[PDB]
């Protein structure tokens, strides 16, 4: 895709090479694709060049220290503050899969340990129908127009 | 799904999903430049590969892994095989009001079993809430929670009613016959070793170097009459391969 | 191995005693290993066929099944008609060796009383109701299946004996991966489906493949049973009663004999050497 | 005698001198990584070998290239214990210099025009410890050696593949260590075929004409000539006699003027006897002998130029004068046999499609690389690359020495490429197989199999990662700058960190250490499995390769395997099994020289035993001459035979070589059953440390060599005198004579206190010397966990009744007494790890407060102010250990409960509690906590409390570095101002500061008082530049998680006395459960009043035939009447002599025991000392294959006024009467094992459930329920339970709104079940439907 966009902009008057300007839309149009697509989550492109800046500096770091670079020290050489490199670094992990075997034989996925954390526990729902009615009982105790304020207001 | 430190957790599936809208969306953007027609040969090409390891992956050509090297579980790969929909949660299922133990040798009469009281205070716990409510020793049911994790006087006397003519099914697995599932009435023991009786150990072919049985709370009223006139343990004494007993002392 | 352990564990094994011992010790423990597999996919599938299999009649009202006999091939009785029979239902109106005596209103539980009843007859051939046989579509009925051998009496409606069936065959599979005709017994010598000769001697021999020998006492059931192939030589002949203690059928291992039945003179005819037959003798005998 | 030994000295009954001690045990594990990590020349092995084989590398045009110069390993930035505690690697950073070389393509070869050579890092190695493990991640890992194939070539056969002819195909195949695969095979027609990597099966000429051989050349290799001639009229050919070997004369032979042979008949051996003694070679031939032959060369007319006949083709009447008429006298033919040159070659030259080599070399491009057109460049380099091109093949000398010593050559040395002398002696050698002479191969052979350790392995790992800068380098030298490229520039270290990082703990070979024992350790780094990568599967594995062969013996026990689906694939290596050069076992044995065993001592592998013939270690010896029988038994050639004096060549070192480690520690093994000793040896890597060490009665000489060489003890480095004992330090004083002339000469040993091991068990090491007493080199200072003075001591023994009581040990059951359980014989320590992690959450940071909202002050009453528990704390199950909360959202309130808040006015804050608490059913001890806290995060008041309690131990423990340092330095420093004059009153009764102002010299004691003054810079400047190293390890913020604020790891000590359900064991392969705890007065007692201590039933003896539990038990019992005699004689206090008379009796009783102790060397402090031990019975030594006999045990019952049946007389406890028949009696040696009824029993009735289908999680960690497998729900349709069956499928677990109302409709009394459909079926319905298949129910 390209390709056909450097065949449509390329001069031959200009007196150069096609190879020379159809290599800078072919590489346009490729790492524009991985950063769109080839990820789950997608993150921007002006957050994957800088994530990528920061791949190409700590490997820098590893050259001259012989250590990884601390966040409060790799934050000098790419001349942004502490807590943005330190939010950067909250966005480094891929989502793994559910069918990934963390037992060592074939029988356990990742995915039959996961907890549906969203519904009810029937002791959390057991004591609603009994809340619902002990204030249908409190509440015809009392004077039948206080009574229906209060299960109106 | 998120997970705990940060991380998210993803089917197969959604990996699955993306490569064929990407290679659909990309599809309808080269039949609008007018695209030569190999670029469109080989998008209609490589829809084709998109959708296939959608339905079945590993079928038409190499298998469409992930990053990993292992390869992405398609759609059919739910159903089909030993860990598939069809076997392992439809006819195999995994079961509340249950537990297991390690069994050890009982004075107990044929159709009697030792059940530990830490291990039938878990699993006859609404029993419980039932009757801490009813008998007015509660005045509600979350006041009934912190009774029986308190472990109170009245909670083992109450136990000890709930558990009265309850049969209870003792599974030792492989059960490689029917007799492998049988029914008991609990006598409550102070201990953590489920106690069977010596002569039901040539039924289950349970032996006490070690074995485990899994116990199982019969819940409605029409479970517990078949756990009494089916499956307790004096109604089987013959075998149904042949008609010789199975009660025969070792 | 050509020697044996001469030593038991209460003297105690050699080094090279207790190495030859660890070849079949692991020989045997990773068969007990490697088997169970074999064993779960066969109840497995055991199971499938035999499913929807569920007693859902009473009385299909069918006629005769599977005619019942003693295993008494090759040797001794091994299971007699009390143990094959016993919980089976009655086909048609069976009687007696002493002829009209029906037991039956052609269809009865037989029991442990009527196997005693049978025992002290000379019948040793019975005809019931089997599982094949039966008539009803989608199931079969309770006196086609006959005994519920679990509670033992006749068996009751829905009762699903599909399942039982594969959990009974399944059950034991994990345990079970490892001339001459020399009369007996005092009894008589009857052969049946018969075909013979009397031969140059002033016996019987045999010219059929479907011809077996029958062993019957002073009452009249069978009860030893061998098989004679074409051919071969019988010391004593037919409706005779010979006690035991001979061996009264012989033939030559190695030999296939073309026995004929025909006395008469017999000449050299169709046979041209170098086109069908060749010429070779013996030289040490000359016949 | 050394020191450890002669306070107990074991009693031996074996019988045989023992002429090789035990080797150092974990030898295979610290050898191997030794090579990986050394530098060495030219001998290439581990790092220095890959760096060779990978630099160096010059550029894709040819103008630069890298060179590799050495290499050299940093010191690991924390120790063992600091990686331990904070989880991260113990590792040494790897730093290499590298050289740029760059050349120019305008000069020839103008070499020097840019050297850049510098020093560059790449990754970091994990570095072994001292006892073979690695700390990966801060968890101990051991990496366990492979048992593969070795490289070479192979050739073996099938026996029924082909059922319709029950022929046999034999097949070749050459295996190299990296690179494609190559067989060659026959078919069911005589054939030979082709298959690279088991691709389709291509003619085997088709690579013969690949390597540019012609069909005269492919003809002239396989087949021998016979040679025609012509005289003018007839054929004459040159007859050689041993060819007519069995067959039938096609016409009438004759001599020169003789007849030999008539027509149709064969030739006899007479006849090939006669035709050499009339020595006629050419033979009148006829006509008739020709039609049928094949030509052997290309045949042409030199007159016009045209073909007669090509080459290998049939030959015929009218071709015969036709070769005549063209003027040749000389015509040579192939010679073809049917029985013993068989013509495979030139039948598979006609089903051959390719003529020539181009066209050959295309017919491997459409078998490789198929779809894809080929051309000429690209179908010659394939064919290169597979087996020529070095850095894609490689035979690796192990596989290159065994391709040689294979095809019978001579060389050893070589090259990792094939050659064509390589190819065509392959096909040439499985000819002969198939003519008849040589045989096959078994794989299962240990000649045939390789063992691959650590060193091995990461440094295949290495050259993968080292791959990855052949790409980038090259990729790189052509791209980028030339006058400003660094070596450290263009060199990445993330690939090559990652290809080893990935083999240190994601392999499956690298896995966790069984830590619940000494043995346990020491048995699982010397483990030989057969699976991992390049091995075999539990699945896919036979029975062949599960066996015992013969080749076992003295390399890999034979019972010491798992039961069950890893069976024969985990093996275990001998005692005095060592490893080759190349990888293969080998063995120990002494040689045998003309009937004198000689004591020097030969280590021969697997091939080179075969040739040979070896005595047995059970032969007896008649003093150095020979053996005392004639026919001596022995094993030749694979087999057992009986074989004379002078026959024998060699002989057995030991009793014990054929066993393992874990299989020689059981005593009387050749009276066990091989079925129960496999179960006994498995059972016994499972103990539990105990709460006192006890050693064994009976054992077998083999534990003293357990305990030292596993690690776990704390040995002398050097002989000298204890100075200072505390429970956690040893101090000890060198010896003069052992002092190196630099130092103070003083070994501080630092014990390890109550630490966790890897399956939360306990580890605790306690000295065993007191003060002031002589150590030498060797002795054990200090006991691990289950070592007692260095013996290892797994369990205790106890008295054993063997007798049925009441049903209580009905079926393995297990009695045990009340006794038992006061005395906490088998009470075990278990400590447990507790982590509370706060982290960054979007709606706000969690926070570790004791500020916990809803809960009472009773609950706050155990933690501090900050929010931790005390140090100390005794707590029970639901207890808060860390207060922890999370900031909420808003909650969406119900209209009830909108009333509940409105009426009493309780507000719910933005505070949810979510803290860390005991987890159910243990009951423990606080015992410590650590606090990780993320840099610039403040920390609390307890983080700082603990990191001052840190600095302070770093100020004291660094203290008593320099203060026992100069304890016998300050002695140096005074004295010598006292050396040469006395100023006896003058320097001492005054300040001890003002000590080098005395009176002063001339000029040469002031140039000594500078090296006094140069002590002291020396001095204080060495404490303070390590200091600062450790101030800045302490309050140093740390490396935690992505988002982590901080954790909290809180330790319990939890303590567990045996039970009804817990599991125990002995030895001999008899487990069992506890079935009940009896008191002690209705346990059986004998006549003095003693009661048993526990009662085994009798009837699990004969069935299972182990009898060393019966022959042990008699010997305990005879190993406590003396120690029962002497404790009579200590509490009597006799006297010093009488004690010295029963104890040396005690010492000799075998007829020709081994040992001789002897009781006149030792003083009486000594003996004293040894008869305090001995007070609790006399520990004996009863080898593996040299045991006791019956006599003698029966002769030492007989030393202790016992009775020689080993039966007493036992009383019943409970009504007082006496049993009616003598019940065995004895003490028996009985192990705790590590499955306790603590961690088995669970139980459940409303939990947490699945997220797809909603069904209940699985295990205990997950309070899951129980699986109701397929095989239980076919036991209910059996029974014809069909509502018991109902409500386990839809409301005990799928159903989500009908088992909501099953939990009301119990609480209300009600027990109704109202199902509904399960939420497993429509997740199915779903799936189906999107699958483009409509699938629907079809309702009424």
């Amino acid at each position: 895709i390209g390709l056909m966009k450097a065949v449509d902009k390329f001069e031959y008057r200009r007196g150069y090479k096609f190879s020379t300007y159809a290599t800078w839309w072919i590489r346009q149009a490729i790492t524009r694709s991985i950063a769109d697509q080839a990820r789950t989550i997608r993150i921007p492109v002006h957050m994957i060049e800088t994530i990528n800046k920061l791949n190409r500096i700590s490997r820098q770091m590893l050259q001259e220290m012989g250590r990884e670079p601390t966040p409060e020290e790799l934050a000098e050489r790419m001349l942004m503050p502490e807590d943005k490199i330190r939010k950067v670094l909250k966005i480094a992990k891929e989502p793994i899969s559910m069918e990934t075997p963390i037992g060592d034989d074939e029988d356990s996925h990742l995915g039959d340990f996961i907890e549906d954390t969203t519904l009810e526990l029937p002791l959390d729902s057991a004591t609603t129908e009994s809340l619902r009615a002990a204030t249908h009982d409190v509440l015809a105790g009392l004077t039948a127009r206080e009574a229906k304020v209060l299960r109106m207001r | 799904v998120p997970l705990d430190g940060g991380r998210f957790a993803t089917s197969d599936l959604n990996d699955l999903y993306r490569r064929v809208i990407n290679r659909n969306n990309r599809l309808k953007r080269l039949l609008d430049l007018a695209a030569p027609d190999i670029i469109v040969r080989n998008e209609k090409r490589m829809l084709q590969e998109a959708v296939d390891a959608l339905l079945d992956n590993g079928r038409r050509g190499r298998a469409i892994t992930g990053s990993n090297k292992r390869p992405l579980k398609s759609l059919a790969d739910m159903i089909k095989g030993k860990q598939g929909r069809f076997r392992q949660n439809l006819l195999g299922k995994r079961v509340d009001y249950s537990g297991r133990s390690v069994i050890t040798v009982g004075y107990l009469r044929l159709h009697q079993c030792g059940l530990p009281k830490k291990m039938a205070l878990e699993l006859f716990k609404p029993f419980i809430y039932g009757k801490l409510e009813l008998r007015g020793l509660a005045t509600t049911i979350k006041a009934a929670k912190k009774m029986v994790e308190r472990e109170e006087a009245v909670v083992w006397d109450i136990l000890d009613e709930v558990i009265r003519e309850h049969p209870v099914l003792l599974n030792r697995a492989p059960t490689l016959h029917r007799l492998g599932i049988q029914a008991f009435e609990p006598v409550l023991i102070e201990g953590k070793a489920i106690q069977l009786h010596p002569l039901v150990c040539a039924a289950y072919n349970a032996d006490f170097d070690g074995d485990q049985m899994a116990v199982h709370v019969p819940l409605t009223l029409e479970a517990q009459l078949e756990a009494r006139a089916l499956m307790m343990s004096t109604n089987n004494i013959l075998s149904p391969a042949n008609g010789e007993p199975i009660i025969v002392p070792s | 191995i050509e020697t044996p352990i001469t030593a038991n564990f209460r003297e105690g094994l050699n080094v090279l005693q207790y190495f030859i011992s660890t070849h079949g010790a692991r020989k045997g423990l990773a068969d007990t290993a490697l088997k169970t597999a074999n064993s779960g996919y066969l109840t497995r599938r055991l199971v499938d066929v035999a499913q929807d299999l569920v007693v859902t009649e009473d009385d299909c009202g069918t006629h005769e099944g599977i005619m019942m006999t003693p295993v008494i091939e090759g040797g001794d009785v091994k299971e007699p008609l009390r143990d094959r029979v016993l919980g089976r239902v009655t086909a048609e109106d069976v009687l007696k060796p002493g002829t009209a005596d029906i037991l039956v209103p052609r269809n009865t539980l037989l029991h442990e009383q009527w196997c005693d009843l049978l025992e002290e007859n000379s019948v040793d051939a019975v005809k019931v109701r089997s599982v094949v046989s039966c008539d009803t579509d989608f199931g079969v009925c309770a006196h086609c299946y006959g005994r519920d051998l679990a509670r033992g009496h006749i068996i009751n409606k829905g009762e699903a004996i599909g399942v039982i069936a594969a959990q009974s065959i399944g059950e034991p599979g994990t345990q079970l991966t490892m001339s001459s005709i020399q009369v007996k017994n005092k009894g008589s010598i009857k052969l049946s489906n018969v075909k013979s000769v009397v031969n140059s001697s002033g016996k019987l021999v045999i010219t059929s493949r479907n011809t077996e020998l029958k062993l019957i006492d002073e009452f009249g059931r069978t009860k030893e049973s061998y098989k004679v192939p074409y051919g071969a030589v019988l010391a004593k002949g037919d409706g005779e009663q010979v006690a035991g203690g001979e061996t009264v059928a012989n033939w030559d291992p190695h030999t296939m004999p073309v026995i004929t039945e025909v006395s008469g003179f017999v000449r050299f005819t169709d046979m041209i050497d170098g086109q069908t037959i060749t010429r070779q003798t013996d030289e040490l005998t000359g016949l | 005698y050394s020191y450890t030994e002669k306070k107990r000295i074991r009693k031996d009954f074996g019988k045989r001198p023992q002429v090789l001690d035990v080797p150092y045990l974990l030898s295979i594990q610290l050898d191997s990584f030794q090579k990986f990590i050394e530098q060495d020349p030219e001998g290439q092995y581990g790092l220095e070998a890959a760096f060779r084989s990978v630099f160096p590398i010059q550029s894709y045009s040819g103008n630069s290239e890298l060179q590799y110069v050495s290499y050299r390993l940093g010191e690991p930035v924390f120790d063992v214990q600091e990686c331990q505690i904070r989880g991260v690697t113990y590792s040494a950073p790897l730093r290499v210099k590298l050289r740029l070389v760059i050349y120019e393509r305008e000069a020839p070869e103008g070499t020097v025009k840019d050297i850049k050579e510098q020093e560059v890092y790449m990754g970091e190695i994990p570095l072994m410890t001292d006892n073979g493990t690695f700390v990966i991640n801060g968890t101990e890992r051991v990496i366990v050696s492979q048992l593969h194939r070795s490289p070479g070539v192979f050739f073996d056969s099938d026996k029924g593949k082909t059922h319709s002819s029950g022929k046999v195909l034999y097949n070749a195949r050459i295996i190299p260590y990296r690179g494609s695969w190559l067989d060659f095979e026959f078919d069911p027609k005589d054939n030979l075929f082709v298959r690279i990597d088991r691709r389709r099966k291509l003619p085997a000429t088709i690579i013969l004409r690949a390597l540019n051989y012609t069909t005269e050349q492919i003809l002239d290799l396989f087949f021998e000539k016979v040679i025609f001639e012509i005289r003018d009229n007839k054929l004459q050919m040159e007859l050689v006699p041993e060819r007519l070997r069995g067959e039938t004369a096609s016409f009438d032979i004759e001599a020169n003027g003789k007849v030999y042979v008539e027509k149709g008949r064969r030739i006899t051996a007479r006849h090939i006897r006669q035709l050499e003694k009339d020595d006629v070679k050419l033979i009148e031939v006829p006509v008739e002998y020709i039609a049928g032959k094949v030509v052997a060369k290309d045949y042409i007319d030199e007159s016009t130029g045209e073909l007669i006949c090509a080459a290998n083709m049939e030959l015929s009447l009218d071709l015969l004068a036709k070769l005549s008429q063209s003027g040749h006298k000389r015509i040579e033919t192939l010679f073809t046999n049917d029985l013993d040159h068989g013509p495979y070659i030139s039948e598979t030259l006609r089903v051959d499609p390719t003529n020539d080599r181009l066209s050959a070399l295309v017919e491997i491009y459409r078998m490789m690389r198929p779809g894809e057109p080929p051309t000429r460049e690209a179908a010659e380099s394939l064919f290169e690359n597979l087996f020529f091109s070095e850095d894609r093949y490689d035979l690796s000398a192990v596989g290159r020495m065994k391709f040689n010593r294979s095809l019978l050559r001579e060389e050893i040395e070589g090259s990792g490429i094939l050659s064509k002398d390589d190819i065509i002696d392959v096909m040439k050698k499985l000819i002969d197989i198939r003519n008849g002479k040589g045989e096959v191969d078994d794989i299962d052979h240990l000649g045939n199999r390789r063992i691959r350790s650590v060193g091995e392995m990461a440094e295949n790992q290495f050259r993968v990662g080292l791959v990855r800068v052949e790409r980038a380098v090259k990729e790189r030298l052509s791209l980028g700058d030339l006058d400003t490229l660094m070596p450290q520039d263009m060199i990445n270290a993330k690939p090559i960190s990652a290809a080893v990082k990935e083999f240190f703990g994601s392999s499956q070979l690298s896995q966790f250490m069984v830590q619940n024992n000494p043995l346990s350790e020491i048995t699982h780094k010397r483990r030989i499995s057969a699976l991992g990568p390049g091995g075999l599967t539990r699945e896919r594995a036979g029975f062949e390769v599960r066996d015992v062969h013969p080749t076992h013996y003295g390399r890999v026990c034979p019972i010491e395997t798992p039961e069950g689906p890893n069976i024969g694939l985990i093996n275990s290596l001998s005692v005095y099994a060592q490893t080759n050069e190349y990888g293969f076992l080998e063995t120990p044995y002494r040689k045998v020289t003309d009937g004198v065993v000689t004591d020097e001592i030969h280590y021969l592998s697997a091939i080179e035993e075969g040739n040979y013939v070896i005595a047995q270690a059970n032969s007896n010896l008649d003093e150095e001459g020979h053996f005392v029988e004639d026919l001596v038994t022995c094993r030749s050639k694979g087999e057992s035979s009986l074989f004379s004096r002078d026959q024998v060549d060699y002989m057995d070192v030991s009793t014990q070589q054929v066993v393992s480690v874990g299989a020689s520690l059981i005593p009387f093994l050749e009276h066990d059953d091989a079925n129960r000793a496999l179960m006994g040896a498995n059972m016994q890597r499972q103990a539990v440390p105990t709460l006192r060490a006890d050693k064994p009665l009976v054992g077998t000489g083999m534990e003293r060599a357990v305990a030292v060489d596993s690690g776990v003890t704390a040995v002398a480095k050097r002989g000298g005198v204890v100075q200072y004992v505390d429970a956690s330090r040893i101090v000890i004083k060198v010896n003069e004579d052992e002092m190196y002339p630099g130092e103070a000469g003083i070994d501080i040993y630092n014990l390890t206190k109550y630490t966790r091991s890897n399956q939360n068990t306990c580890i605790n090491q306690m000295p065993c010397v007191s003060l002031g007493e002589p150590v030498e080199r060797g002795d054990v200072l200090a006991d691990g966990p289950s070592t007692d003075l260095g013996e290892l001591a797994l369990g205790q023994n106890m008295r054993v009744a063997f007798m049925p009581w009441n049903g209580y040990n009905f079926e393995d059951s297990i009695l045990v007494s009340e006794r038992v359980v006061q005395e906490d014989r088998f009470t075990t320590i278990h400590i447990q790890e507790l982590a509370c992690v706060s982290r960054d959450t979007k709606l706000g940071p969690e926070e570790i407060t004791a500020d916990i909202p809803n809960v009472g002050e009773a609950a706050l009453s155990k933690l501090d102010e900050s929010g931790i528990v005390y140090i100390g704390a005794e707590v029970t199950g639901g207890d808060i250990l860390v207060g922890k909360v999370t900031p909420k959202g808003e909650t969406q309130l119900t209209p009830e409960e909108k009333l509940l808040r409105a009426i009493f006015g309780e507000k719910a804050s933005d505070v949810k509690d979510s803290s860390l608490r005991v987890p159910n059913g243990v009951s423990g001890t606080v015992i410590d906590v650590q606090v990780f806290t993320r840099d610039g995060v403040e920390k609390d008041k307890r983080a700082l409390e603990i990191e001052e309690m840190q600095l302070k131990q770093a100020k004291k423990d660094l203290s008593e570095e320099l203060q026992i340092l100069e304890a016998g330095l300050f002695s140096r420093i005074r004295a010598v101002l006292v050396a040469g004059g006395v100023e006896a009153e003058k320097l001492d009764k005054l300040p001890r500061d003002r000590w080098l102002e005395l009176g002063l010299t001339d000029e040469e004691k002031q140039n000594q008082l500078e090296q006094l003054a140069e002590q002291y810079d020396e001095l204080k400047h060495e404490f303070e530049k390590k200091l600062e190293a450790k101030r800045r390890k302490i309050t140093q913020g740390d490396d935690l998680a992505p988002g982590v604020l901080k954790i909290v790891k809180v330790y319990l000590a939890v303590k567990r006395r045996i039970q009804p359900g817990d599991k125990m064991a002995g030895r001999h392969g008899n487990k069992g459960v506890i079935s009940k705890i009896n008191p002690i007065e209705d346990m059986p007692y004998d006549e003095n009043g003693t009661p048993v201590d526990i009662v085994l039933n009798p009837l699990g003896v004969p069935s299972r035939m182990n009898i060393g539990q019966i022959l042990e038990t008699h010997l305990g019992m005879a190993a406590k009447g003396i120690g029962d005699k002497i404790n009579a004689m200590l509490k009597q206090q006799q006297e010093v002599a009488k004690l010295r008379e029963f104890i040396q009796r005690a010492y000799d009783l075998g007829a020709d025991v081994r040992q001789k102790v002897d009781l006149s060397t030792f003083s009486d402090e000594e003996v004293m000392r040894l008869a305090e031990n001995l007070r609790k019975g006399m520990p004996i030594a009863t080898p593996v294959f040299d045991g006791a006999k019956e006599a003698e045990i029966k002769e030492l019952l007989k030393l202790g006024d016992l009775p020689t049946s080993g039966q007493i007389r036992l009383y019943d406890g409970r009504t007082g009467e006496q049993f009616e028949r003598p019940v065995t009696v004895g003490y028996m040696y009985m192990l705790k094992l590590n499955h306790l009824v603590d961690d088995k029993m669970h139980a459940r009735s409303t939990g947490s459930y699945s997220l797809v289908t909603q069904q209940p999680l699985g295990g205990k960690a997950q309070f899951g329920g129980q699986r109701f497998g397929e095989m239980e729900v076919w036991a209910l349709e059996a029974y014809g339970a069909a509502y018991t069956l109902q409500e386990m499928l839809t409301v005990k677990s799928d159903d989500v709104n009908g088992r909501t109302k099953m939990y009301k409709n119990i609480v209300d009394g009600n027990h109704q079940m109202e199902p509904g459909m399960p939420e497993s079926f429509n997740v199915l319905l779903k799936e189906i439907r999107s699958l483009g298949i409509n699938i629907e129910l079809e309702d009424e």
